[PDB]
RNA sequence: GUGAACAGCAGUUGAACAUGGGUCAGUCGGUCCUGAGAGAUGGGCGAGCGCCGUUCCGAAGGGACGGGCGAUGGCCUCCGUU
RNA sequence: GGUAACGCGACCGAUCCCGGAGAAGCCGGCGGGAGCCCCGGGGAGAGUUCUCUUUUCUUUGUGAAGGGCAGGGCGCCCUGGAAUGGGUUCGCCCCGAGAGAGGGGCCCGUGCCUUGGAAAGCGUCGCGGUUCCGGCGGCGUCCGGUGAGCUCUCGCUGGCCCUUGAAAAUCCGGGGGAGAGGGUGUAAAUCUCGCGCCGGGCCGUACCCAUAUCCGCAGCAGGUCUCCAAGGUGAACAGCCUCUGGCAUGUUGGAACAAUGUAGGUAAGGGAAGUCGGCAAGCCGGAUCCGUAACUUCGGGAUAAGGAUUGGCUCUAAGGGCUGGCAGCCGACUUAGAACUGGUGCGGACCAGGGGAAUCCGACUGUUUAAUUAAAACAAAGCAUCGCGAAGGCCCGCGGCGGGUGUU
């Protein structure tokens, strides 16, 4: 997967999905923009959303591509900055917004344009606060909770296109078309189903592995294959 | 091939600086009078037959008249 | 049964290669090359669905060929946007700026006393 | 005349895929294609158009709901949890 | 060129032109078909030069 | 036109041989625009021919309607031309 | 200019800004308009006549560009407010966010009329210059009627997706109002109205396009991308025959009709007794009317299995439109039943499933050893572990603020 025949299929896809910049508006007060269409993008079973903000130094109309928060609809108003009202699809920094509220398309560095929580059905909740240091705790999707920098922001709600793991894909084709609008990756051939020279696991009379399928973190390539650095193994009971 | 419906406008379209010639078909029922300029074939359809000499003389000065046969 | 032919050296059924019949003075069958079906305009508002009334629909390097009024209707914002959505904007711009003169007076009862 | 004794839309699959997936597909392949009342206008013509992206075909307004239904279930009380933290702060 | 040719038929036999079509043969030389004017005559000028 | 050779029997025949003609366009194509993709300069890597990279460590626009100075052309009257 | 959707021949003006167009998937259903096929009558020339046959065939026409009207579609505007709910499609689907009824408006108008355009074209009949004619003359180039027929187009409406079905050159329409034009004159700037005059260079353009001009050492049963597509029987671009156009049986003639072969048929009585094995061959087959088991994930199994009906000709019964519970006239198919009748013959050729009762293997569709293995192998939906919060996991690279996963 390191190049050529694999690289992601980008043509019918509809934009890269970000926040705004930051500027004097977001930084000393607030700005308002309107929503002009919710809109589907491929390689990403969740919807985007165009939003005409008006540029505040020339006559113009800027136009962005947020990650659409459920409950948004068209025509509606989006008011944002360091003051703006905490309701839904209204953006303002973690510094400001209270504990308990849910967020999406959250930032990690102050000003980086949103890197966390934009896949379908993902949050990044706010827990606690410490205003000498200017730091904040945020429970992310994997159980853990990042210390974060208190001036770094997130649109309010929960991400659109919710509940996609539900339905059984049935037919093998429905896979193909899922994985024909992403990258060369599918009908996946097992490692024991390769000769001596084509995968280390496969070879001989039966179709066994032979070697234990855990391996050192500190292997080289060609070998680091299987369960990597595996803390434990088996059917997971208890917790 | 543009039409002319009256009898007072055709003649002017023959007096033009650029009207190169006139021709005059007779086929039972009508007399199609036809004039060429620098674009089209400006016809005219005179259905009355003693209305077709009086005119036939009236055609404007140093031009090249024909009859079609 | 005159089974017939293309006249150009393009004999794939491609897009730019669409045809129709014609009978000649000759009495012969013969193809003729068609020209593209021009859509009617869709209106700026964004919200309205279909097509414009009052502008000659014609494939767009011909719009040079026509003469002004062929491509609009008499009316403020004519031939760009639709008249149902226009009548709304004269209302809306009227009522928003009225209500604006109100709040100025019924914020000004605070700082007159206070 | 009733035509099938237990297979909803999933007559369209016959014997294929096995019993308990055909049961599991029945609950999602009936809700996705339904219609809903547009709250804005009032009519009965919300309707999906792709994954989690819905459209009234009367007042041309467009919403972001859940992939297979029009509200996601704790986005119904995500609105009633953000509304209630508008009470805690304003005083 | 065509433009070039048209003055060379003009300024050596004296004669005015209508149009000058061309092509290029499978042996590889340029052959120009030269239409002439109505007041001018074609068999008549052809004798002057030699081609009859 | 010829009958040698060739065209797996034959030839008056032939896509052979020998001599002599034949492919004309504003309106029918290429040119002209981009597609997956190909690739210079700034930079950087390199013993070396060279390689990497394509918006990324760059002073990357050589154009215009007018305001004004002083110089053309046709009766510097009026405007292209600096 | 019009209540207005919007209309009339023009109908001034910059930097800037906003949107339109170029710009889109595949599958189903229905309707409009051309081509083509059919059916009753009229012309002209043929063919056939032992007997019959107002007969059988050939042929019967109008480019672009402009004006005028049909034909189709509207999510366009007015008066007006509707449950005793209404309107309406094959299906739907519509409405106090304004339906029925009435009256208007805009876009396509590839169809018919018009100028083109009969002066040319086609059919026949007759006369010149022997040559060397785009010779010359005449008649004719009509009128009716049908349709789930086939081909192209044009619209309206529904279905499918964890699949949402290109880019930009080029060209228009708007908001805005920087400015410009001259003092009632001869008027001025200014026109996206009609007429007129000058001009478009370069390269390609023959022919084969294949059981003969291309690749396979050759005129090689191999292989190599599209366009148009008539009559008859049928469900039919199936199989068989025939028109238009094509062909000389595919690098040979002549004589015989032996044994072996290669590809077709037929067989008295028995019927797998032959063989590793029913290998090969044969049996069943179309449609109408009855009838149908185990077992089942209830969807299937299922054309289960098992029967009967079917030709020819003479009838009867139902199923439509148009003009003013009835009268007149206009009409293209099918469907049911009865009778007479042949040496028991009728899906008469052609097309066209053998059936049943179990054991294992692999869920199904899909892929695979080109040139000795198509399978029980590969892939698959479903299940489960594993690493990973970017200074990151996994990975490429001889090297650099290197690259791929990533527009995450």
């Amino acid at each position: 997967g390191a190049g050529s025949v694999f690289r992601a299929h980008v043509k019918h896809r509809k934009g890269a999905a970000r926040l705004r910049a930051v500027d004097f508006a977001e930084r000393h007060g607030y700005i308002k923009g309107i929503v002009k269409d919710i809109i589907h993008d491929p390689g990403r079973g969740a919807p985007l959303a165009k939003v005409v903000f008006r540029d505040p130094y020339r006559f113009k109309k800027r136009t962005e591509l947020f990650i659409a928060a459920e409950g948004i609809h068209t025509g509606q108003f989006v008011y944002c900055g360091k003051k703006a009202q905490l309701n839904i699809g209204n953006v303002l920094p973690v510094g400001t917004m209270p504990e308990g509220t849910i967020v999406c398309c959250l930032e990690e560095k102050p000003g980086d344009r949103g890197k966390l929580a934009r896949a379908s059905g993902n949050y990044a909740t706010v827990i606690s606060h410490n205003p000498e240091t200017k730091k904040t705790r945020v429970k992310l999707p994997s159980g853990s909770k990042k210390v974060i920098s208190s001036a770094n922001r997130a649109v309010v709600g929960v991400v659109a296109g919710g509940g996609r793991i539900d339905k059984p894909i049935l037919k093998a084709g429905r896979a193909y078309h899922k994985y024909k609008a992403k990258r060369n990756c599918w009908p996946r051939v097992r490692g024991v189903a390769m000769n001596p020279v084509e995968h280390p696991f496969g070879g001989g009379n039966h179709q066994h592995i032979g070697k234990p399928s855990t391996i050192r973190r500190d292997a080289p390539a060609g070998r680091k294959v299987g369960l990597i650095a595996a803390r434990r193994t088996g059917r997971l009971r208890g917790t | 091939p543009r039409k002319i419906e009256e009898i007072k406008d055709f003649l002017l379209t023959a007096r033009r600086k650029d009207a190169k010639s006139v021709k005059i078909k007779k086929n039972k029922d009508n007399v199609k009078f036809k004039v060429r300029c620098s674009r089209y074939l400006y016809t005219l359809v005179i259905t009355d037959k003693e209305k077709a000499e009086k005119l036939k003389q009236s055609l404007p000065p140093g031009l090249a008249v024909k009859e079609l046969k | 049964v005159q089974r017939l032919t293309y006249r150009r050296r393009l004999s794939y059924n491609t897009a730019s290669n669409k045809t129709r019949l014609s009978r000649t003075p000759g009495n012969r069958i013969v193809y003729l090359y068609t020209k593209k079906v021009g859509k009617a305009p869709k209106s700026a508002c964004g919200v309205c669905p279909g097509r414009l009334r009052g502008v000659r629909a014609v494939r767009p390097k011909v719009l040079m060929r026509l003469s002004k009024t062929k491509k609009h209707v008499s009316r403020a914002y004519g031939g760009s946007m639709c008249a149902k959505c226009v009548r709304d904007r004269i209302k809306r711009a009227f009522l928003i700026e009225e209500q604006k003169i109100v709040v100025k007076v019924l914020k000004a009862q605070a700082q007159s006393q206070k | 005349a009733k035509r099938t004794k237990k297979v909803g839309i999933v007559g369209k699959y016959g014997t294929r895929y096995g019993a308990s997936l055909r049961k599991m597909v029945k609950k999602i392949e009936i809700s996705q294609h339904a219609k809903y009342t547009c709250s804005f206008c009032g009519k009965t013509k919300m309707k999906r158009r792709a994954v989690g992206i819905w459209h009234c075909g009367s007042c041309m307004k467009t919403v972001a709901g859940g992939a297979w239904t029009y509200n996601t279930t704790s986005a119904v009380t995500v609105k009633s949890a953000i509304r209630r933290l508008k009470e805690l702060k304003d005083q | 060129n065509k433009h070039q040719i048209k003055q060379a038929v003009k300024k050596l036999y004296d004669i005015d032109v209508a149009k000058v079509n061309t092509l290029i043969r499978p042996d590889g030389e340029k052959k120009a078909y030269v239409r002439l004017a109505p007041d001018y005559d074609a068999l008549d000028v052809a004798n002057k030069i030699g081609i009859i």
